[PDB]
C-alpha cells in the first residue's frame, strides 16, 4: 500500500489522493479513508470503498478501480490540512494502512513578522542562555535564519522548528534557538536574528544588545 | 462512547510495555472487537492486534510472540501488554474498537529509552501594534508536553512549536502568542504548563520586561 508523500493545491480546487496495492490487499478487499488532523486520531472519511459515514461532507469521495483507491476532495478548505491514509485488509483479513499523505493548502505568498527574545534573567541565574527568534506566519514554508554574535555568524549552536500549517490562514511559523552558556552570553553584546523569506525584498534582521532589558 | 488510553510514557529496554484502554458509554461485551494500533513518529499506521467478540484474538505476526491484548469486563476496559521491548517500538498507541465507523482514542505516546524522566523548567519570553510573548519549556525527557494559555481562554494567534531534541538528550520546546501591544499593560497571560511523565504542572505569567 502506498500513496504519495504529499499534494497541494489552492482553496477551492480539487485534489486526489491514490493509494497502490496488490492483488491480495485491495484486488480482494473493501478500502477505508482517514483524515487524520496534527495532534488527532484517524478519522473515518470513506467506507466500503466509496461511502461517506454521517457528518462527512460530500467533498470527500472514494473510488476503487482493481488494485488501487482513489480519495477525491473538492472544494477545499483551510480546515483540510492533514494527513490522509488509506486502509484495507491483507490476505489475512488484518488491517494494513499506507504511508500517508499531507495535504498543503496553496495560498499566497506572505513574509514573516520577526521578533527576537534575550534570555530572561531567570534563566540566567540557572547558568544557561537561550536566545529565541520567532518568524510568525509566512508562506511557503522555505525560510532561513542566521545568528550572528557580535558579528561572528553562528554554525551549529541553534535549533529550529516550524508549525504544522494553521487551519486558518494556511502560513507556517518557525521558531530558531541559539544556546551559548552564562560565561559565553555575558562576554559579547549584540545579538541579531537575520531572516531570509521569498516574501521579503531583503533580508530582516532584529537585535538587541546585552544589558538593555 | 470515549476511548482512552492510560500508562507510562517511558519504558525501559527488554522491559514490557503496559498500556490501557477505558471504555466509557459502551459495553465491551457488545463490541465487534478492540484493538490496538500505533504510530512511530512522522511515520504511519500499523496495526497490532485486536480481540473479537467471543474473545479470540489476532495478532500481527511480525509481533505475536511478544503481544497480548486482554479485556477486564469488571472495569470495562482493555490492555495491550507489549514485552521486550525496544527503540523500534516508540510510537504514539492507538486503542480502537468497532460498536462501520470505529472508535479511536487519544493515542498516547511511550518513548523506550534508557534514559530517565526529568520534568521542565519554564523560562518567560517576555514582549517588552502587535507584540509576540511565550514560554520556552527546557529540558524534559521523554516527550511530550502540553501548553495553554490563561486556561485554554487564549487560544487566537498561539502558536505551540514541536520539540526539538537537544544535543544534551533531552527536549525542549518553545509556545508563543501574538496579542495587541495595547494589552500589556492590562491584561495577564499564563501559560499552562504539563509534563505527565513528571507529574510536573506549572502555571507561568509572562510579564512584560523593563528595557
Amino acid at each position: 500500500l502506498t500513496q504519495p508523500p504529499s499534494v497541494s493545491a489552492a482553496p477551492g480546487q480539487k485534489v486526489t489522493i491514490s493509494c497502490s496495492g496488490s492483488s491480495s490487499n485491495i484486488g480482494n478487499n473493501y478500502v477505508r479513508w482517514y483524515q487524520q488532523l496534527p495532534g488527532t486520531a484517524p478519522k473515518l472519511l470513506i467506507y466500503d470503498n466509496n461511502k461517506r459515514p454521517s457528518g462527512i461532507p460530500d467533498r470527500f469521495s472514494g473510488s476503487k478501480s482493481g488494485t488501487s483507491a482513489t480519495l477525491g476532495i473538492t472544494g477545499l478548505q483551510t480546515g483540510d490540512e492533514a494527513d490522509y491514509y488509506c486502509g484495507t485488509w491483507d490476505s489475512s483479513l488484518n488491517p494494513v494502512f499506507g504511508g500517508g499523505t499531507k495535504l498543503e493548502i496553496k495560498r499566497t505568498v506572505a513574509a514573516p513578522s520577526v521578533f527576537i527574545f534575550p534570555p530572561s534573567d531567570e534563566q540566567l541565574k540557572s547558568g544557561t542562555a537561550s536566545v529565541v527568534c520567532l518568524l510568525n506566519n509566512f508562506y511557503p514554508r522555505e525560510a532561513k535564519v542566521q545568528w550572528k554574535v557580535d558579528n561572528a555568524l553562528q554554525s551549529g549552536n541553534s535549533q529550529e522548528s516550524v508549525t504544522e500549517q494553521d487551519s486558518k490562514d494556511s502560513t507556517y511559523s518557525l521558531s530558531s534557538t541559539l544556546t551559548l552558556s552564562k560565561a559565553d552570553y555575558e562576554k559579547h553584546k549584540v545579538y541579531a536574528c537575520e531572516v531570509t523569506h521569498q516574501g521579503l525584498s531583503s533580508p530582516v534582521t532584529k537585535s538587541f544588545n546585552r544589558g538593555e532589558c | 462512547v470515549q476511548l482512552q488510553e492510560s500508562g507510562p510514557g517511558l519504558v525501559k529496554p527488554s522491559e514490557t510495555l503496559s498500556l490501557t484502554c477505558a471504555v466509557s458509554g459502551y459495553s465491551i461485551s457488545s463490541g465487534y472487537y478492540w484493538g490496538w494500533i500505533r504510530q512511530p513518529p512522522g511515520k504511519g499506521l500499523e496495526w497490532i492486534g485486536s480481540i473479537y467478540h467471543s474473545g479470540s484474538t489476532y495478532y500481527n505476526p511480525s509481533l505475536k510472540s511478544r503481544v497480548t491484548i486482554s479485556v477486564d469486563t469488571s472495569k470495562n476496559q482493555f490492555s495491550l501488554k507489549l514485552s521486550s521491548v525496544t527503540a523500534a517500538d516508540t510510537a504514539v498507541y492507538y486503542c480502537a474498537g468497532l460498536t462501520n465507523d470505529a472508535n479511536w482514542g487519544q493515542g498516547t505516546l511511550t518513548t523506550v529509552s534508557s534514559a530517565s524522566t526529568k520534568g521542565p523548567s519554564v523560562f518567560p519570553l517576555a514582549p517588552s501594534g502587535t507584540a509576540a510573548l511565550g514560554c520556552l519549556v527546557k529540558d524534559y525527557f521523554p516527550e511530550p508536553v502540553t501548553v495553554s494559555w490563561n486556561s485554554g481562554a487564549l487560544t487566537s494567534g498561539v502558536h505551540t512549536f514541536p520539540a526539538v531534541l537537544q544535543s544534551s538528550g533531552l527536549y525542549s520546546l518553545s509556545s508563543v502568542v501574538t496579542v495587541p501591544s495595547s494589552s500589556l499593560g492590562t491584561q495577564t497571560y499564563i501559560c499552562n504548563v504539563n509534563h505527565k511523565p513528571s507529574n510536573t504542572k506549572v502555571d507561568k505569567k509572562v510579564e512584560p520586561k523593563s528595557c
